């Protein structure tokens, strides 16, 4: 019967302001405690505030982390919890749940990040004697620093498939995204095979095309 | 104060676990503890709240405790079943505050366990000239998924410049990640050796790099 709907929240720059709100329904909003809980992706549950119930004051409580920062209030004739962001920072992206913390909503995402569209740079990675055990090589390429997501890596244009392994991407500390992959082949055929791997970024309408070659 | 956690836990259906969590400062019997679950892509669902009560609906395979002794909550899961499967916060509340666990990632055992394959690749020449330098280190075919990662210059544990990527599900079901050092070419060559270091199931695999080999 508890219902609480989450709104609000998208992409913003860094200092920018957004507005999330808690609809709730199944029990007296007026006579709960609220709180907000927050999770960066691949991160844990890191609370946010509390705000108490008008009987007991209604006043907000708050984590370090959004201190001076975000504001926590109630519409409790309205049924509705606000967290106010502003001053947002990109250590401020992650899905915020709103509870009661027995009870959680759906949570939305909230992304801060100030990148914008961005080929890669591909940079190949060359088999050497230390890429080799066993008589297998792995060769690869370094996809740096590209924004939006997707990336797509084929290799010899579609050609060789058997050993690839394309990692999904990190997303740095910066905004942009990184991405490696790698294929293992015979080391008898780094000599008489040539290697190229096929990047496409279609945000940014790149396609790079590198030649990988032993060292 | 801080809720300290196992970062992961694993076993077969039917057995048991416990996950642990350890109150840094102050009494752990002071405030109340509560658990939670969190499945993949879910919001999180209390197992457990006030120490050791349960929710309606929630099996009494989930059973919580408090030892005094090591100022420790603890999880109990009997008979794990396939939807156990998830992450498990635990919880207190403080002389006003709000702490979460780290977390502990649990996984009922649904293959033989796999010790990660780690290739290290050093920055190539050609990122070099371009005045820049970017360590690749990829982990793939481990399971249960869950790795820890560090890094060591030399002998040094290194403390910035590094981007590490959580578990993916590969096709064969075995689980694939990745960290990123960065440096300049001036660290890069002023070094003896970087180290990828990974951490799985309590033990590691090193794979280190040299500017000269």
């Amino acid at each position: 019967e508890v219902q609480l709907v989450e709104s609000g929240g998208g992409l913003v720059k860094p200092g920018g302001s957004l507005r999330l709100s808690c609809a709730a329904s199944g029990f007296t909003f007026s006579n709960a405690w609220m709180s907000w809980v927050r999770q960066a992706p691949g991160k844990g549950l890191e609370w946010v505030g509390r705000i108490k119930s008008k009987t007991d004051g209604g006043t907000t409580d708050y984590a370090a982390p959004v201190k001076g920062r975000f504001t926590i209030s109630r519409d409790d004739s309205k049924n509705t919890l606000y967290l106010q962001m502003n001053s947002l920072k990109t250590e401020d992206t992650a899905v915020y749940y709103c509870t009661t913390f027995d009870y959680w909503g759906q949570g939305t995402l909230v992304t801060v990040s100030s990148a914008s569209t961005k080929g890669p740079s591909v940079f190949p990675l060359a088999p050497s004697s230390k890429s080799t055990s066993g008589g297998t090589a792995a060769l690869g390429c370094l996809v740096k620093d590209y924004f939006p997501e997707p990336v797509t890596v084929s290799w010899n244009s579609g050609a060789l498939t058997s050993g690839v392994h394309t990692f999904p991407a990190v997303l740095q500390s910066s905004g942009l995204y990184s991405l490696s992959s790698v294929v293992t082949v015979p080391s008898s055929s780094l000599g008489t095979q040539t290697y190229i791997c096929n990047v496409n970024h279609k945000p940014s309408n790149t396609k790079v095309d590198k030649k990988v070659e032993p060292k | 104060f801080m809720l300290t956690q196992p970062h992961s836990v694993s076993e077969s259906p039917g057995k048991t676990v416990t996950i642990s969590c350890t109150r840094s400062s102050g009494s752990i019997a002071s405030n109340y503890v509560q658990w939670y679950q969190q499945r993949p892509g879910s919001s999180p669902t209390t197992v457990i709240y006030e120490d050791n009560q349960r929710p309606s609906g929630v099996p009494d395979r989930f059973s919580g405790s408090i030892d005094s002794s090591s100022n420790s909550a603890s999880l109990t899961i009997s008979g794990l079943k396939t939807e156990d499967e998830a992450d498990y916060y635990c919880q207190s509340y403080d002389s006003s505050n709000q702490v979460f666990g780290g977390g502990t990632k649990l996984t009922v055992l649904g293959q033989p366990k796999a010790a990660p394959s780690v290739t290290l690749f050093p920055p190539s020449s050609e990122e070099l000239q371009a005045n820049k330098a970017t360590l690749v280190c990829l982990i793939s075919d481990f399971y249960p998924g869950a790795v820890t990662v560090a890094w060591k210059a030399d002998s040094s544990p290194v403390k910035a410049g590094v981007e590490t990527t959580t578990p993916s599900k590969q096709s064969n079901n075995k689980y694939a990640a990745s960290s990123y050092l960065s440096l300049t070419p001036e660290q890069w060559k002023s070094h003896r050796s970087y180290s990828c270091q990974v951490t799985h199931e309590g033990s590691t695999v090193e794979k280190t790099v040299a500017p000269t080999e």
